[PDB]
């Protein structure tokens, strides 16, 4: 089956709040960008053949308006959207334990912290072992993204339980005051 | 109040 | 590129035949929200959103159109090269940890999209489902390719099963992620 | 058996460089801080009972010497020694990719990029499917302290290979000019 | 407590019976060096350390001496308190990936000492080894608690087993984490 | 040149 495909992608990065900003636009065909403008750079540029030509067009006829959407868009829309939401947001997380294979023996075995539905992203988890820091034995899984404004992650811990053992799930996280903390016993 | 703005995507030489 | 954040406003996408569009805009990687075309409105990911500070629609449908524009120049300009199908690839996972009877909503994050028209459902115990079902706009990749969610809300059942079930010109035979709780 | 043990602790602790340090002095019996000194506290204190008038004596005795210290050894040795030693060491890393379980069918396997022997422990790894982001299916250990001053750091990679497919583990650090890559195919 | 760094300059430790005494300095957490009461000098972490700005090894003796008399001092006035032992608790791991034939160390980290005093070993072929066994000094834990580690050089075996033998009078019977290439 | 301080362990009263 035949099909052609188009796409026009607009995008503004900023470090330290404001206090840098640039704009990147890109210029699609199908997969190839042909054409595209950076802030940085300062005027629009052919990356591919198709738009070789395109260039020399958008500047003599955009580049003075394009130059200025650095702030009308990407300052803009930061400084009045962004503050009051995106960066506003604030999910406190979830947190469970549980354990890879029906109750232990005494043998390796691997407990899960479950941190859920958080946000943002920046958080820390850590287990500890009768209020011992696990240093080796944890792993967690590449931080995942939900799509619904909300991320997840496993943190395992590989270990051998005795009795009167106590496991803790320490979870830190910017929408918390005060961490998170869920036990775990050889009951 | 304020409302969000979308970068302006231009058009090619017709 | 490195940054603290990084918003994408605007990011429009059209192809035809079929004359199909897209209008959004994602900031941290997260679609803020995306435009009717049809019923011609700004239409949110979350409800909690725009319930303040509002998009004005059109200026969507003024990429779109610019957006057909462009397209139709370059088709011809490249000679009427054709896009190449690609291997969407989609993964299952839960929202929230597995309990029985408690609710949750499974995940199917498709990857690698493009041409961006694919159709994706879901499927317990091999049949089609409907509802509890809610699908992300087409979401851009750095490779210019695409991913989607597409969110099932249920209840975990000792004995259900669920699927994944993926279409696309890329692929001559469905795919389907299988899911189910341990 | 009967046994007895006292041990003593000296912290310097600086953010940003040297513009912002912090001194703190244990004196411990067994596992009991009865004895301390704080820069941002002023004097010694008694943190138990055991160091009820140990705390009065110290101040009256020290204290002038102590609040120096800040400087003669933690300012000193920071802006003197850490700076040409500590702070500068740079350890490249090694990279090596690994697999889970012998050959592929095409079934689940799991690749492991194994980033090891570096310094400082600042570093970035990701892997890549035909350049491709490899966003799912990541997961790595809690970055490891190996105690003779290097790191190592696990990089799972949950896929199932085809044919023809590359997975590229791409590491990178700050002793490191351009980031170190490291291919693998399903031959 | 929060640093971008943080050093620890001149913890020392001492105790009896036994007149046992320690003195180090470690950076960012790790050993710097320690001192050797005995040859009474400076003995660094790594070769390429002190080949430049140095430390007077009698500062320690210094602080070794004032411990041993803020020792005294204290356990009378404690009234005569012992001290609890541990069960420090032993892991092993390979420095480098494991490729057969192909030099590596054998890792064994053992946290949870104290008292301060453990007798750490290695065992290939459930037999005891020594040479290419190195061991870290003592090294203060948070909760005033000790972890040191030992390192086993040598080179995988298609067959070879290794074992960490932890000895402390924190334990009945002997601590053994076992290791294997897979 | 320069050299490593190490921080003083201060005696209790006798
Ligand atoms: C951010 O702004 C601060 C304002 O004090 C300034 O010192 C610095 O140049 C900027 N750097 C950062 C934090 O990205
Ligand atoms: C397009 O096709 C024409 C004739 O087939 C050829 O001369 C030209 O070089 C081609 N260029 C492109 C953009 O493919
Ligand atoms: C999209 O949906 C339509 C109707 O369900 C279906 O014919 C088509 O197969 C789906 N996706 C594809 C493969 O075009
Ligand atoms: C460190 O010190 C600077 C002054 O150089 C000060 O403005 C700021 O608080 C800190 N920022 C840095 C360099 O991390
Ligand atoms: C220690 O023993 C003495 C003598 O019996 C008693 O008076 C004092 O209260 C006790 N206090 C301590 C150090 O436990
Ligand atoms: C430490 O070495 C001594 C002397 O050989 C030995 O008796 C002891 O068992 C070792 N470890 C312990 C148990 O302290």
């Amino acid at each position: 089956e035949r099909h052609f495909v188009h796409q026009f992608k607009g995008e503004c990065y900023f470090t330290n709040g404001t206090q840098r900003i640039r704009l990147v636009t890109r210029y699609i065909y199908n997969r190839e960008e042909y054409l595209r403008f950076d802030s940085d750079v300062g005027e629009y540029r052919a990356v591919t053949e198709l738009g070789r030509h395109s260039a020399e067009y958008y500047n003599k006829q955009y580049l003075e308006r394009t130059r200025a959407e650095l702030d009308t868009a990407c300052r803009h829309n930061y400084e009045e959207t962004e503050v009051p939401t995106s960066l506003r947001r604030l999910e406190q997380p979830n947190v469970a334990i549980s354990l890879s294979r029906t109750e232990a023996l005494n043998h390796h075995n691997t407990l899960v912290c479950s941190v859920t539905d958080f946000y943002p992203a920046k958080i820390k988890v850590r287990w500890f072992r009768n209020g011992q820091e696990e240093t080796v034995g944890v792993s967690s899984t590449q931080l995942i993204r939900n799509g619904d404004w909300t991320f997840q992650v496993l943190v395992m811990l590989e270990m051998t339980p005795h009795q009167g053992e106590v496991y803790t799930c320490h979870v830190e996280h910017p929408s918390l005051k005060s961490p998170i903390t869920v036990e775990w016993r050889a009951q | 109040a304020m409302k969000r703005h979308g970068l302006d995507n231009y058009r090619g030489y017709s | 590129i490195e940054a603290d954040h990084v918003g994408f406003y605007g990011t429009t996408v059209y192809q035809s035949p079929g004359d199909i569009g897209q209008y959004t805009h994602e900031f941290d990687g997260d679609e803020l929200f995306y435009v009717d075309l049809d019923k011609k409105k700004t239409v949110w990911r979350l409800p909690e959103f725009g319930q303040l500070i509002l998009f004005e629609p059109q200026g969507g449908l003024q990429n779109i159109a610019a957006e057909k524009h462009n397209l139709g120049i370059l088709t011809k300009r490249s000679n009427f090269t054709p896009a190449t199908n690609e291997a969407p690839q989609a993964t299952v996972f839960p929202k929230s940890p597995v309990l029985l009877g408690q609710p949750n909503t499974l995940i199917c994050f498709v990857d690698n999209i493009f041409p961006p028209v694919i159709n994706i459902t879901w499927l317990r115990n091999s049949k089609s489902v409907t509802d509890g079902v809610y699908e992300t706009s087409f979401l851009v990749n750095r490779d210019h390719s695409f991913h989607k969610l597409s969110y099932l809300t249920f209840i975990p059942s000792d004995d259900d099963i669920y699927d994944c079930k993926v279409e696309h010109w890329g692929l001559e035979e469905p795919v389907l992620k299988h899911w189910e709780p341990e």
